RNA sequence: UCGGUUUUUCAACCGGAUCUUUCCUUCUGGCUAACCUGUACUCCUUGUGGGUGCAGGCGAAC
């Protein structure tokens, strides 16, 4: 209220602020690079899935699509971007 | 739809300068916007005010100094015809002495004083007083 | 304002708010000066001067007067870390 | 503020603020443009390739990756359909609105949606009109779309 | 426009008071007459490689492009040898201060110098009335192609 | 490979820098065969207020992939052989004018070769593989606009040596005062 | 100076010419006007104070 210096707010702030409706709009999604249980590879997976995600040629399928975070294949460890 | 922009940043800004904000965020802000804020400017009406380079289309941030009154935008840029420009000015402006309309012109975004200065006018923007 | 050859007229010259530069009017039944005191070391308290601010009715009124203050405050340097510019 | 119902929604898909490549995010430009050409001969559809591309390979956006779009790049190769994909859907509901209307003679709520669908393609049909990728007075709506549907 | 036949009426026409030699021996044959319409406008070749006659051509004919020349879109072409203009323009209102899109069609005559297709602008001239609404010959369809060597979308 | 790798050669400065960039070739595996296929357009010394100098190499375009899969290498090589002077590998872009309303037609410009797309490329390339993040512009009482260039908060001090010297090259280049910003 | 007059000290103010990474529709020839000029050099204050002058060549002065 009547002055609140714009440009530069808290981390904070702008996490809580629908993304969307902040300054310089930036996705809050991320890239899981995601290792499975079988072979020693890492697959750039975005967060969100729409698809049921396969591996580089494996049927293994990494994660099962939720209305929005991928809910991942039980037990797949994952890194981040 | 935000049919006209410049109507849309003058709207906000009035609406801050009632409540007493110091600083506005305008949403779409073109070159038109920039234009009528640096003419603004330079009569001492608006302070500082930084244009986001938005990826995308703009964002402008204002501060506001309190000394704005009423920023108004007239509704269709009506073609003015530098003899309409006194007309214009005595409907539009609290005094035969000061404040400004802020008409479009060939030569660029002028006051009406600047514009009469100039011997050019065409269509009107806005006012400030 | 000033008739031609120089010679002052218009009276009663507004006090401005000092928060919001909104004229604190005639019959504002609501505004107020706020005076707050220079001060020194070991009891002192310097009477005679003070820094001063006017706050304008209408803030007050809205509510949000405190921090008007506080900022008012911060930039005169009669308070640190108070009140910040990012919130 | 929504075409068709009293809703207002601002559920939507958001852009990074970097027109530029993601940095770590290898691969290349051309493998990427090879596998949006292999997806389009699988048979999908434009925003399904990008989808394809996004979720289990390292896309962002192919105009971030490879420089041009995703249609525009169809168009390269030429493997891009001749109606419009979401012109194309459009077509389909209606056919599918109109297929259920057939069967179901009072149903006044069904028949009211594929008034709406069937004005969203004449707009779309306008549009591709205008910007000449529908070949002029071409016009989509009950007998001929089914048959253009497949 | 016309579109083949050109010797095709009850009566048969020529180009008047131009005549063509049998004793001398020409390849051409039929001497063309055409006129330099002026005004800065190139004479289309299409007359001067032509073959028909049409008396009401501001080029080979007796017709005589003075006054007023105009531009706008082409309505129509569904009568022969002439086409509907519609200039259309902005009428000022003072008691409001704004404007009305006003119709308004010119009959135009239209040389077969021209190939001419509706939704074309035109540079339309004025000149000796031709008939009974026609009081002006068309000189210029500007837009040549308008996007009809490149239609097609594929690579 | 003196007055060659340079598409027009006539300056020493030009001549020196040839030699510089075949005495790196020394190197062999990496710094070299890719550096065989690069040019410079030209170089444009730009005076920086500190007693440092910068200098502005300036490249073809079609070039310029090539040259940042270099760049950072290169340009820390290129500083121990120039001392005491940064460089900025920069691209040569055409900047066609505005078409006037008398003006007769120049077959549409492309929205590539206008001022402000021009200006922001060369800030893109300017500023190291750092990649900008935001801008802001101020617009100050006065009259002065002033750009502000944020940057990734990663990598960094790769350019904290280089701010004010960019900034010059930026000054010197448009007229535009640019400052630059990292945020926390 | 016998109430007006013009420069310097000074600004704002409109205008024009420009280079800047930036062209004003383009050339066939008139006409070049003056120097980018120099062919002899000097009337001459110890000299870039001053140009009558004809062979390479500024176009905007239309
Ligand atoms: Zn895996």
């Amino acid at each position: 209220v009547l002055v609140q210096d714009l440009l530069h707010p808290t981390a904070a702030s702008e996490a809580r602020k629908h993304k969307l409706k902040t300054l310089v709009q930036s996705p809050r999604s991320h890239f899981l690079d995601v290792k499975c249980p079988g072979c020693l590879n890492i697959t750039t997976v975005f967060s969100h899935a729409q698809t049921a995600v396969t591996c580089e040629s494996c049927s293994t399928v990494l994660c099962t699509p939720t209305g929005g975070k991928a809910k991942l294949s039980e037990g797949t460890s994952f890194r981040r971007k | 739809t935000r049919t006209s922009v410049l109507a849309d940043a003058l709207n906000a800004i009035n609406n801050a300068e009632k409540t007493g904000k110091r600083q506005v965020l305008i949403r779409p802000s073109s070159k038109v916007i920039i234009k009528f804020l640096q003419v603004m400017q330079k009569h001492g009406y608006i302070g500082e005010f930084e244009y986001i380079d938005d990826h995308r289309s703009g964002k402008i941030v204002v501060q506001l100094n309190g000394r704005l009154n009423k920023c108004g935008v007239i509704s269709p840029r009506f073609n003015v015809k530098i003899a309409d420009v006194e007309k214009w000015t005595a409907n539009l402006l609290p005094a035969r002495q000061f404040g400004y309309v802020i008409l479009t012109t060939s030569a660029g975004i002028m006051d009406h004083e600047e514009a009469h200065r100039k011997h050019v006018s065409g269509k009107i923007l806005g006012f400030v007083y | 304002m000033e008739n031609d050859k120089g010679q002052l007229v218009e009276l009663y010259v507004p006090r401005k708010c000092s928060a919001t530069n909104r004229i604190i009017k005639a019959k504002d039944h609501s505004s107020v000066q706020i005076n707050i005191a220079q001060v020194d070391e070991e009891g002192r308290a310097i009477p005679g001067e003070y820094v001063t601010y006017a706050l304008s009715g209408y803030i007050r009124a809205r509510g949000e007067a405190d921090d008007s203050l506080n900022r008012l405050a911060q930039q005169d340097g009669l308070l640190k870390n108070v009140w910040s510019y990012s919130r | 503020g929504r075409m068709h119902s009293k809703g207002k929604g601002m559920s939507s898909s958001a852009i990074p603020y970097s027109r530029n490549a993601p940095a770590w995010f290898k691969g290349s430009s051309d493998g990427v443009v090879e596998q949006i050409i292999k997806y389009a001969r699988k048979g999908l559809t434009p925003s399904q390739i990008g989808v394809l591309l996004r979720d289990a390979h390292g896309v962002t956006q192919a105009k971030v990756i490879t420089g041009n779009k995703i249609l525009r790049i169809l168009k390269s190769n030429g493997l891009a359909p001749e109606i419009p994909e979401d012109l194309y859907f459009l077509i389909k509901k209606a056919v599918s609105v109109r297929k259920h209307l057939e069967r179901n003679r009072k149903d006044k709520d069904a028949k009211f949606r594929l008034i709406l669908i069937e004005s969203r393609i004449h707009r779309l049909a306008r549009y591709y009109r205008t910007v000449s990728v529908l070949p002029p007075n071409w016009k989509y709506e009950s007998a001929t779309a089914s048959a253009l549907v497949n | 426009s016309t579109e083949l036949t050109v010797q095709s009426e009850r009566a048969f026409q020529k180009q008047p008071h131009i005549f063509t030699n049998p004793k001398a021996k020409a390849n051409r044959k039929t001497k063309r007459w055409y006129k330099n319409v002026g005004l800065g406008f190139k004479t289309p070749k299409t007359a001067i490689e032509g073959s028909y006659i049409d008396k009401k051509c501001p080029f080979t004919g007796l017709v005589s492009i003075r006054g007023k020349i105009l531009t706008g879109t082409v309505v129509s072409t569904r009568m022969h040898r002439t086409i509907v203009i519609r200039r259309d323009y902005l009428h000022y209102v003072p008691k409001y201060n704004r404007y009305e899109k006003r119709h308004k069609n010119v009959p135009a005559h239209v040389s077969p110098a021209f190939r001419v297709q509706v939704g074309d602008i035109v540079t339309v001239g004025q000149c000796r009335p031709i008939s009974k609404t026609v009081r002006f010959n068309v000189l210029k369809v500007a837009s040549a192609t308008g996007k009809a060597n490149k239609q097609f979308a594929k690579f | 490979p003196q007055a060659k790798i340079l598409s027009q050669a006539p300056t020493e400065l030009e001549l020196q820098v040839a030699q510089a960039f075949i005495d790196l070739e020394n190197n062999s595996p990496e710094l070299k065969a890719d550096l065989r296929a690069l040019q410079f357009k030209s170089i444009r010394e730009i005076e920086v207020a500190g007693g440092k100098k910068a200098l502005a190499v300036f490249v073809p375009v079609p070039s310029l992939a090539a040259y940042h899969k270099v760049q950072i290498k290169l340009t820390r090589e290129l500083e121990k052989k120039f001392q005491d002077r940064h460089v900025i590998f920069l691209a040569e872009r055409r900047i066609l004018p505005k078409p006037s309303r008398k003006s007769r037609q120049t077959q549409k410009r492309p929205r590539s070769r206008t001022l402000t797309a021009v200006h922001d490329k060369i800030l893109e390339d300017l500023v190291f593989p750092t990649e900008i993040v935001g801008k802001r512009v101020r617009y100050l009482v006065g009259g002065n606009k002033i750009q502000k260039i944020l940057l990734n908060s990663k990598d960094v001090q790769h350019i904290d040596n280089k701010l004010e010297s960019f900034q010059a090259v930026y000054n010197k280049l448009t007229g535009k005062q640019i400052v630059f910003e990292i945020p926390s």
